[PDB]
């Protein structure tokens, strides 16, 4: 109705826009919070690994010396054992 | 090969409104900014060139079915990179050929966004590859890259 | 290779590369590697992380391959220091910052790591190695819980 | 003290090399623990470390088979030849019963690896007669 063809430029300006939305969320909403979502997951990584590490030092190694106590009133036994 | 939906209604939409009289052709003048709209900007006679080429009369119009054609090939030959590289320059609009923290500042508040400097610079200072704090047309690629 | 890496280390080493393949092409650019190196507590200067793909890479682009993350990491690991690695192990332990890795502390972790333990049996472990007495374990007890074996 | 027995001097080896777990020809606190045991010596948490502290002039918390030696040595004999006895019983019991039941026996017959009346007046008392 009203306006012109300067309009065609108000029309790329537009379309100027729906890329520079486009590429500006594709590098941050999505590429750039990675930074942060995966260094998180990153914390979490290590932090587990290192509990699991000692842990399983820790219970092996109590699992050993059950299992060894138990052996040593075994032991000692067997010499009473045969009488 | 075969042209999106997207890019298929861009044709059609352009075409569309530049067609000032609905009559269906566009004359030079209508084509000049139609094809400035998707993008292009060719030489004034290469436009004539065109007009005249797909023009079976000295009637100096072009049909629908033709601009499709022309527009639809003009835009599969599209390098993939000309976009992305086209894209930097409306990020860098002092044109240095480097990315800047104000240069995104204008952005997000021309994107309706609210972003302290520290999320800003977290995003430079991640792609920022030479450690001048500021992102050159290569390593704006990569981003974009795969 | 060398001194033979430990099983829990390999594991580790993988689940690193296959948690941070954003993709799983086998393959792990700048920002897929910087990640990865966190997670083997090896954060290192951003230059340092770009020299290193470079020198890994005579086939042109800019990534790192399994094969060699899997070496790269494996001497970073070996060069490790011991000593720091349990100090930290213990501070997570310690939730609490009280100082010892109290019941309700070891009870924590072998809920966190999905082990099912009567508490019959939490006390066995802490007593074992409770050489102070005070029912609880302290840094220098830890220490030697994981001092080598 | 005696000059010790030969059959009690392999005895003590034995403890020492079956439970020096690591394997580095010194016993730690924890190998010490079960080492004694070996030799029916069960000792307060307290008292095993200050025999630790009293022979590691080595400095870092170890001992060495020599002085393992020496001690369990004065130990087995200046024991109680029935304190000896004592844990022997206090070990078939499982069940803690005050009797010593197949169920206690073959556990051990089984354990390791006929006359049930042998030696049967029917406790503790029946025991140190063998
Ligand atoms: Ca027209
Ligand atoms: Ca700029
Ligand atoms: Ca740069
Ligand atoms: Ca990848
Ligand atoms: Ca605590
Ligand atoms: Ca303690
Ligand atoms: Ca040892």
């Amino acid at each position: 109705p009203l306006g012109s063809n300067e309009e065609a430029n108000r029309f790329a300006n537009q379309a100027k826009l729906r890329v520079q939305e486009a590429v500006f969320y594709i590098w941050s909403d999505k590429t750039l919070k990675y930074s942060q979502m995966a260094n998180d997951e990153a914390e979490s990584f290590r932090n587990t690994w290192l509990l699991f590490r000692s842990f399983q030092q820790w219970i092996t190694l109590t699992q050993t010396f059950k299992e060894q106590s138990r052996l040593a009133d075994q032991a000692f036994l067997n010499k009473m054992f045969r009488k | 090969s075969e042209l999106l939906e997207e890019q298929k209604q861009e044709i059609y939409e352009a075409f569309s409104l530049f067609d000032m009289n609905n009559d269906g052709f566009l004359d030079y003048h209508e084509l000049k900014v139609a094809m400035k709209a998707l993008g292009f900007e060719l030489p004034k006679r290469e436009i004539l060139d065109l007009i005249d080429e797909y023009d079976s009369e000295g009637r100096h119009l072009m049909k629908y079915d033709d601009f499709y054609i022309v527009m639809g090939e003009k835009i599969l030959k599209r390098d993939p990179l000309d976009e992305i590289k086209r894209a930097f320059q409306l990020f860098d609009d002092d044109h240095t050929g480097k990315i800047s923290i104000k240069n995104l500042r204008r952005v997000a508040k021309e994107l309706g966004e609210t972003l302290t400097d520290e999320e800003l610079r977290a995003m430079i200072e991640e792609f920022d590859l030479d450690g001048d704090g500021e992102i050159n047309e290569n390593e704006f690629i990569a981003i974009c890259t795969d």
